[PDB]
């Protein structure tokens, strides 16, 4: 267990207030809905919650970048098929748990609701409330994720502008290894709900919605059919000496279903 | 018919579609398949008890039965108009309540939705041709 | 003195179990549910039946078995839980008319009971509740739980009490009576004062207990079983021999 | 022990929302109404429907929508002020005989639920409250306000707690029966405790809300649409072409 | 969970509950008790010399706590089912081959044979099968 590392990377402060979760909707829902309160107890994993950074990534390029709501952890994203609406913030963790050769800054700021989408430079990422952090930090970085809003609540139709909270690669990734390596550090995003997390108004469990990640067909390949042939498949193979860019036109469909 | 698995002896094999309800008649898929014909043009039809993509969709997703059969409801997509309500036992064939006496064809163009499991001795509301 | 009163009501009396106070010492957690989901009779996912005039007394027209697999809520939750412990509250209506003469019986048939066949006079031995089906309020049951061991796990093996209802008196009609009358019903149920959960997994499906959906495809957009063609036809003859022997295309609905 | 009963009545149960409580500092004003409009159960506008025994289960016999266009009391104080908030009581009345089998299931569906299309299995996960048609007194429900935004203005694309009815079992009739029975069926509603207003305006029309005035004009006094002629006749053939593609003459009910 | 990373000094200890269903488990019985799964997290970051390849090794020790409890005496018996496979103490040269009726006369390896054959004698399950 060295100690060259950066152990002095504690929950920093952010210039914020905080922010009412549940108060202010308990007398504007029609029902009293608490949670699990060991829901409470443990980080689990987001399911957007992978990132990683090679040193092929200039200073600027967003690792990841997940707005505020139940999609930030398995239980929330499967109790909010039963809910039509949530209130209050969660705490969200950094695994940033990188070699002791590695040298670089991530910084994570919190974006507003309303603020416009795209671009995003990194000149500007650092005017948010933001948390600075080594790649090479042992302790589990913590962060709030408040929850700011103009109305009551919001529903769970992921088209609320709610809170972001991007992570600007800020200072390239290098290592001084002394041969041939060049480590690629691999993040991880665990979060839970903070103490005032709350849903809304009960309703029908539907599986037809937002989140409710893919799944995939327990088949083996080799029982599947071919999409440009009436024929079974007959093995799997990368090869680099094809087209590379090919144009086909069946058998390309979208992971939205078109 | 039964074609010969062995070359003259008896197998294993899978059990006849049943029993049914007194009232309710197989609902069968169909498609026409290639007879070389001599003089016949009617065109050979070839019936399914559930047609594929619904032999995939079981085993890649495994269900339990919870019951005996499913209560289906054949929706046309277009307007809403319930067209039939049908029962799809355990064993993989769905049957229609049908007290007619000739052939009865449905539009190929709905949606299967399911309803609830039924105990196997539910009714149906029949049909009429 | 002393007034007796022919008409007293109903309401079929019960000895309270316990739910997490034995359970306690030995599940690693307890999980508390919404309190709102002890307020509201949803559908049973198990809940249509039908009573015909062609059916016999003593047919046996719905057998549940307690579980989260009574509620669609309990069954979305339970995706989560790897054990649950508690009691459910039934409730069934019944759409029949005043021209329909006939009653059912529904009763409490606990665990462990041979699981032969029941007939009229051992049906009424067991805590029931008497309902014809001319009536308008529905009428509600406890289903409780009684059990050998401390909590329930999610894969339904073991055993617990059933909910057996039978016909009682048999489904005639003053008028002469179309045969296809049927009566329906619906159960709906919801849970008693003492449930909860046991200890939080991640949720998985696959289960038990998730709704069979099925695939969004019409069927001139599909292929038949039995040849490489799409289906086109859609028929049902009576005239046809009605018990084919077919080996491709068959299938179970839990993969086999 | 502990005597359960079967037969435990009904009444859907509420926690209470705010009224004037949260809209009072952000609000100009807060404005109580007259103290007799919360005791009589006046009709709604949108009052009427039908089950015929042509109607599947899972049909929407009515979708209301919580406004003051649920009340003709406050559909016309509703032009002076520019708000409302607070919730109402609706009751729905049903003209059945003794010879219809049914059930319908009226629940409360709340804001921002997506609006695709209820099953029969999803309508009562709701709070719902289940009534036949035989019964003879009008049941009731509360029509709460749950909201994202303090108060409602009186231009109704803000979504508010709708109120479905589906079908729940098919009106089958035990008689033969005739397929002209509509079972006729009123909605009446009232406030509930915690309703006012917002603002004082003029009143205004236009609106919304006003009901639709027919001018009287009887059809001899009148002038043909496609020439420059009165109207002489007014006859139904059904051996003429039901889908005519006229271009003059077509008009919307909303002036376009 | 515990999530320990891979370069600490200290072992970590950690408990494993009795969550059961019972009140006490059968000894000649194989039933389901609480496990303990350790996953790979995040891989292995890390240089090696030309050979080898730097494997992370880690084990796994264990002691009954201050509640371990038996409950029954009885006497002893043999088979069991906790017992190392014990192989008979005999040399090679003095077995019997099993497809030919003859002894065996030397054990080797040999990859230019059929690597994969498909004897039907000296075919024995570990299990007695």
């Amino acid at each position: 267990s060295g100690q060259d590392l950066v152990p002095a990377a504690v929950e920093q402060a952010v210039p914020i207030q905080p922010v009412a979760g549940a108060a202010l909707a308990a007398p504007a829902a029609g029902q009293i809905n608490q949670i699990d309160p060991w829901i409470f107890q443990n980080f689990v994993q987001c399911p957007l919650g992978e990132f990683s950074i090679s040193p092929r990534n200039t200073p600027g390029e967003i690792l990841f970048d997940l707005a505020l709501g139940p999609g930030l952890n398995p239980y929330l994203a499967h109790l909010s098929a039963m809910y039509t609406g949530w209130v209050g913030n969660m705490e969200v963790q950094l695994v940033l748990a990188g070699n002791a050769f590695t040298a670089g800054k991530v910084v994570v700021a919190l974006v507003p609701p309303y603020f416009p989408k795209g671009s995003l430079t990194t000149a500007q990422i650092t005017c948010f409330p933001h948390v600075m952090c080594d790649v090479r930090t042992l302790e589990p970085i913590q962060l709030p994720l408040l929850d700011v809003r103009r109305v009551l609540w919001h529903a769970t139709q992921d088209q609320e502008e709610s809170m972001r909270l991007v992570c600007m690669l800020y200072t390239p990734l290098r290592t001084n290894s002394p041969g041939d390596e060049s480590f690629v550090v691999s993040g991880r995003l665990l979060s839970k709900p903070a103490a005032d997390f709350n849903f809304v108004y009960l309703t029908p469990p539907i599986e037809r919605t937002i989140y409710r990640m893919v799944d995939l067909p327990v088949i083996q390949p080799r029982l599947c059919t071919h999409a440009r042939w009436p024929a079974p498949v007959y093995g799997l193979l990368v090869d680099p000496s094809l087209p590379s860019n090919p144009q086909w036109q069946n058998g390309r469909v979208h992971v939205d279903g078109t | 018919t039964i074609p010969e698995y062995n070359d003259g002896l008896l197998v294993p094999l899978a059990p006849p579609i049943g029993p049914f309800l007194p009232g309710e008649v197989l609902l069968r898929f169909r498609t026409y398949m290639r007879q070389i014909d001599t003089a016949d043009a009617a065109a050979e039809a070839i019936d399914c008890a559930l047609p594929q993509e619904f032999v995939s969709w079981f085993a890649s997703n495994a269900f339990t039965v919870q019951s005996e059969a499913l209560l289906l409801r054949y929706r046309n997509t277009l307007t809403g108009q319930l067209l039939f309500e049908c029962k799809l036992y355990n064993e993989g064939y769905i049957a229609l309540s049908y007290s007619g006496s000739g052939p009865l064809t449905f539009p190929t163009d709905g949606i299967f939705e399911v309803v609830s499991w039924v105990p196997r001795l539910y009714q149906l509301a029949s049909v009429g041709s």
